């Protein structure tokens, strides 16, 4: 009683809030794909969508 | 232009003239210039990055 | 010169110190600081945002580059896991607190 | 491009700014107000008509803003963690 | 309001304006611009710091805003690719 009672989420935003509740409830964090360095071809059943090429040369 | 014109068959040529399967080629051969042009430039970076 | 906030612990490119406590803070977190609570963060003085005096001198020089750090994707895969352990840090001390 | 008269909220056909409060006035009506007081009706400064510097000049969300986005929420973190850290400290 | 910069054309948090031909910059570009090349950037006259009129004035994931830089740092940077293709050609 002669301290005061934590608010554990202090300045946080909704965002921060669902976030915290992620590692609480021990859920891995997100990761960025980083394929596109390597960037593989299309095959000959993708070839026919036309921005399915253009998104390769674009990348 | 810069986007409808490609070489096929040794020569510039437009794109939407071609037969399909040649388009897949030339745009295949195309994007192969480019991977050309990214490991030219990654083997150098790795050399000065491994220095 | 070189300065470090007493909030974050970090480097500050904009150092301040309120006129009620010698400690030195980046000025947007302070400001921050007070718009919540209206309070020095270290001294409970109660503090304004008028009551904080600016060091003109020159703010801390950039941390050098790691090797890794030389392409902007490289970069943002760095910002990532640098991310996750500010987070990881973050819950540890909630944790600790409890215990 | 187009702007709003901080005169009046109507649209601007011949920009201009006052040089103390970066207002945007339309020509026609900041003249006739350094005319009769010479002052603008927000900052209430002083104000000449050497000043009326005109004006003669994507869909993502541009990078400066969102590494604000990534500054403000770190931020938060901070005091935050601070607050924890104060308490825990303690 | 929305402002435009005339050196990125992006809308821009902090829209400052040149005394030297009126065109709105980002402060941190022409800054840098000024600091670089000492012209007003569209009107190619001197230009110094001083002469520079300042304008008056969410979140949502960290691991989405992460996405966000990533797709957009790769448009802006294909955009300087095709502009250095489209300037040799």
């Amino acid at each position: 009683t002669h301290l005061p009672v934590p608010d554990y989420d202090a300045f946080l935003t909704k965002c921060m809030l669902k976030e915290m509740d992620r590692m609480k409830k021990k859920e891995e964090m997100g990761k960025l794909d980083m394929s596109r360095c390597e960037l593989p071809a299309p095959s000959a059943v993708k070839g026919v969508d036309r921005k399915l090429w253009a998104k390769v040369l674009r990348n | 232009c810069t986007s409808e014109i490609i070489l096929s068959k040794d020569k510039f040529t437009r794109i939407a003239i071609l037969p399909r399967e040649e388009q897949m080629k030339a745009l295949n051969d195309e994007f192969q210039m480019y991977r050309g042009w990214m490991n030219q430039r990654a083997k150098r970076a790795a050399k000065v990055e491994k220095k | 010169m070189s300065f470090v906030c007493g909030i974050s612990g970090e480097l500050t490119e904009d150092p301040v110190v309120s006129q009620v406590s010698g400690h030195i803070f980046d000025r947007r977190l302070i400001v921050k600081f007070i718009a919540e609570n209206g309070t020095d963060p270290i001294s409970h003085g109660e503090l304004s945002e008028d009551q904080l005096v600016s060091l003109k001198s020159g703010g801390t020089g950039s941390a050098p580059r790691n090797v890794s750090g030389t392409s902007i994707p490289s970069l943002l895969k760095m910002l990532q896991d640098e991310w996750d352990t500010v987070m990881l840090n973050s819950f540890s001390l909630r944790q600790q607190l409890q215990i």
